[PDB]
């Protein structure tokens, strides 16, 4: 039983891969030349991949592009995970049609049960090793700030929001971090941590995009 | 040589898919293993031949 579901090519058309080589993390279209991330992804030598479904064959609707810039934010903290935040400025501007789309960035916080849709190529397996040709989509609700520093005690800034199912079975997994947390068209999160993946009473931790609007806004600006 | 060699690879919490490697005492040998993104532990390294050089005879 895999909690998620193969979106169907092209239906997130705001998802990325970052590939060095292979798809090592995610992130969202926002603009045609800037893209938001992880921190916890930077790298050097950064490729853009827009327009996937299938990350290991081409079918012909892929726009590769290197980065030319790579903003971490200018406090993210390594050993806290707190403001896991990063900009990628494209070497040339992606060409915007059908497949290929930007998503909104919010004007307010999403609250708690609030239905989004996280996407990725990540882990499949909660336990076990299963990273999928295409891409994978997700419903997952907005969890309680209560109840996601109850999951993780004393982990939770005010960067942050717990998603998911208390359950188990349906989370984010290796290879999603960076990737997209879309609630009602607007860009609510970013996959970022969590104790392993879809682990009962463990919900998947996010950044909060919400509070970041206007460092974004300027910093793409200003670049 | 150590220690530090001697432990299993770690992942960490963070869901990057990064190769890493790590030295795997009971092959002697180096390995690739998932490395989340964050939190590494000292036997995790870029290249095979950095993990040989730091590891290589433990
Ligand atoms: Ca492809």
């Amino acid at each position: 039983i895999v909690g998620g579901y193969t979106c169907g090519a092209n239906t997130v058309p705001y998802q990325v891969s970052l590939n060095s080589g292979y798809h090592f993390c995610g992130g969202s279209l926002i603009n045609s030349q800037w893209v938001v991330s992880a921190a916890h992804c930077y790298k050097s030598g950064i490729q853009v991949r827009l327009g996937e479904d299938n990350i290991n064959v081409v079918e012909g609707n892929e726009q590769f592009i290197s980065a030319s810039k790579s903003i971490v934010h200018p406090s993210y903290n390594s050993n806290t995970l707190n403001n896991d935040i990063m900009l990628i400025k494209l070497k040339s501007a992606a060409s915007l049609n059908s497949r290929v789309a930007s998503i909104s960035l919010p004007t307010s916080c999403a609250s708690a049960g609030t239905q989004c849709l996280i996407s990725g190529w990540g882990n499949t397996k909660s336990s076990g090793t299963s990273y999928p040709d295409v891409l994978k989509c997700l419903k997952a609700p907005i969890l309680s700030d209560s109840s996601c520093k109850s999951a993780y005690p004393g982990q939770i800034t005010s960067n942050m929001f717990c998603a998911g199912y208390l359950e188990g079975g349906k989370d984010s997994c290796q290879g999603d971090s960076g990737g997209p947390v879309v609630c009602s068209g607007k860009l609510q999160g970013i996959v970022s941590w969590g104790s392993g993946c879809a682990q009962k009473n463990k919900p998947g931790v996010y950044t909060k995009v919400c509070n970041y609007v206007s460092w974004i806004k300027q910093t793409i600006a200003s670049n | 040589r150590p220690d530090f060699c001697l432990e299993p690879p770690y992942t960490g919490p963070c869901k990057a898919r990064i190769i890493r490697y790590f030295y795997n005492a009971k092959a002697g040998l180096c390995q690739t293993f998932v490395y989340g993104g964050c939190r590494a532990k000292r036997n995790n390294f870029k290249s095979a031949e950095d993990c040989m050089r730091t590891c290589g005879g433990a």
